[PDB]
């Protein structure tokens, strides 16, 4: 039983572990723009006022 | 520009926490599996014997 339980269970943790890497890649892609946007936002401030 | 500032902050805020959760729940699956394994190790411990 525990054999057939753990087995299916392992196919869960790692298939979930697939999404967290894609998500992490996305977050990494997002961060790049964050550091440029750090100074730019306060630049975007002055324009409109 | 100003609107996309607000979309971006929110987009950045919650996918990260969401992955943080996902890992936290990978601990749940993976370690639940590793518990099922401990259950078997104990059964084996008396089975070979």
């Amino acid at each position: 039983e525990l054999k057939e339980k753990f087995q299916s269970r392992t196919s869960e943790a790692a298939k979930l572990e697939a999404e967290v890497s894609k998500a992490q890649e996305t977050i990494k892609a997002a961060e790049v723009l964050i550091n440029q946007l750090d100074r730019e936002h306060k630049r975007w401030n002055a324009q409109v006022v | 520009g100003v609107s996309k500032l607000n979309e971006a902050k929110a987009l950045v805020d919650e996918l990260n926490r969401k992955a943080g959760e996902q890992s936290v729940l990978l601990k749940t699956k993976q370690d639940e599996a590793d518990a099922a394994l401990q259950m078997i190790t104990v059964s084996m411990q008396d089975a070979s014997e």
